[PDB]
């Protein structure tokens, strides 16, 4: 049995009501569906038990339905500390499963990253590699595509992006895209760009700098 | 089921 | 209290086998299901087994039979997980939980509580410690607004490595990246930090690396370029 939670991320503002989906593969029998909630760092928390119990210590703000092959966790008012990740479980076989999960995040107005690109120290380059850092600070959604041209050339499988959990204070997003060469490749170049494409930029943004300068 | 096994316990040793 | 205390972290090689403990204390033991699900990094949890410790009765995951193995002491109330064959799909968070109990102890077979979760890197790589890399900030600086700076943490095995700026003293402003895993085998982050652009001439900016498993301490001073 495949389970399959709705939507991917879901992005509601904190008082609103909040209502995730779970859909298996097939019937799952006698009612054995279970919702946690899970922070980052932290081991999951049984929210719901077959499929609308809910155990001692949860709000009642969680409220389970469902039946058969389509189940909804429902939070009435969204609190604070309610914004998370959700996973639902089936356990009627002997095989239990649970699904992908749902992020439940706080929707907030679009910003822009702030966009800093840095080359590699000299340190680091005297030691047989370079690796060209490109920052999005403070953005919002998470959602952004980071392109590397070196000398108009397209990357591709030679930079690793990082992306800060949600900040507590702005629900905003942090971003990190390192370019890694070898010295020697990094010599035989010059321009070194990074370029943003987001829901909050009219044109897609490029930071560059010339080697040496 | 596995998950119920523990139940069956639960009630023929509640009676 | 119901606790579950796991065992420490641990680096496997490839193709070895690890055992992860769970002691189970201040409550029912062996009438109640307890359950292995693992987590890897980035993903959701995935139930591996289970074990009814009063006559031994297992579960496992077709996915992970003939490769798992789990164990149930009474005596001393405490639940195993014995795997073998690991390879660097088995690198994740090993959690141990308890279902939960009801009106007159019913077993809810959800899993109620949980460990504190047990860290398995399966990975040869040696104990490295890490090389920290200044990120000046930029020249181009904008002249009375913000600028950006920070350190490279690359290379380093196993995790984790805390990053603090100017010995805990600076902390607004302050993103350090979950690390990412290299081709290399190794691990990689970034902290960074956003400072007026006043203060870049006058005020000494120094990130503090710490990497435990090598007994490693790293202060490194970014200054502009």
């Amino acid at each position: 049995v495949v389970m399959t939670q709705s939507p991917g991320t879901l992005s509601l503002s904190p008082g609103e009501r909040a209502t995730l989906s779970c859909r298996a593969s097939q019937s799952v029998s006698g009612g054995a569906l279970a919702w946690y909630q899970q922070k980052p760092g932290q081991a999951p928390r049984l929210l719901i038990y077959d499929t609308s119990s809910r155990p001692t210590g949860v709000p009642g703000r969680f409220s389970g339905s469902g039946s058969g092959t389509d189940f909804s966790l429902t939070i009435s008012r969204l609190e604070p500390e309610d914004f998370a990740v959700y996973y639902c479980q089936q356990y009627g076989t002997s095989q239990s499963t649970f699904g992908q999960g749902t992020r439940l995040e706080i929707k907030r107005t679009v910003a822009a990253p702030s966009v800093f690109i840095f080359p590699p120290s000299d340190e680091q380059l005297k030691s047989g590699t370079a690796s060209v850092v490109c920052l999005l600070n403070n953005f919002y959604p998470r959602e952004a595509k980071v392109q590397w041209k070196v000398d108009n050339a397209l990357q591709s499988g030679n930079s690793q992006e990082s992306v800060t959990e949600q900040d507590s204070k702005d629900s905003t997003y942090s971003l990190s895209s390192t370019l890694t060469l070898s010295k020697a490749d990094y010599e035989k170049h010059k321009v070194y760009a990074c370029e943003v494409t987001h829901q909050g930029l009219s044109s897609p943004v490029t930071k560059s700098f010339n080697r040496g300068e | 089921n596995w998950f119920d096994i523990t139940n069956w316990l639960w009630y023929i040793k509640k009676k | 209290e119901v606790q579950l205390v796991q065992s420490g972290g641990e680096v496997k090689r490839p193709g070895s086998s690890v055992t992860v403990s769970c002691k189970a204390t201040g409550g029912t033991f062996s009438t109640l299901a307890f359950n292995w699900v693992r987590q890897a990094p980035g993903q959701g949890p995935e139930w591996m087994g289970g074990i009814v410790p009063l006559f031994s009765i297992v579960n496992y995951g077709q996915k992970f039979q003939g490769r798992l193995t789990i164990r149930a002491d009474k005596s001393t109330t405490t639940v195993f997980l014995d795997l073998s064959g690991l390879t660097s799909a088995d690198t994740a968070t090993y959690y141990c939980a308890r279902e939960g109990e009801g009106w007159f102890g019913k077993p809810l077979r959800a899993f109620e509580f949980w460990g504190q979760g047990t860290v398995i890197t399966v990975s040869s790589a040696s104990t490295k410690g890490p090389s920290v890399f200044p990120l000046a900030p930029s020249s181009k600086s904008t002249s009375g607004g913000t600028a950006a700076l920070g350190c490279l943490v690359k290379d380093y095995f196993p995790e984790p490595v805390t990053v603090s700026w100017n010995s805990g003293a600076l902390t607004s402003g302050v993103h350090t990246f979950p690390a990412v895993l290299q081709s290399s085998g190794l691990y990689s982050l970034s902290s960074v930090v956003t400072v007026p652009s006043s203060s870049l001439g006058t005020q000494t900016y120094i990130c503090n690396v710490n990497h435990k498993p090598s007994n490693t301490k790293v202060d490194k001073k970014v200054e502009p370029k």
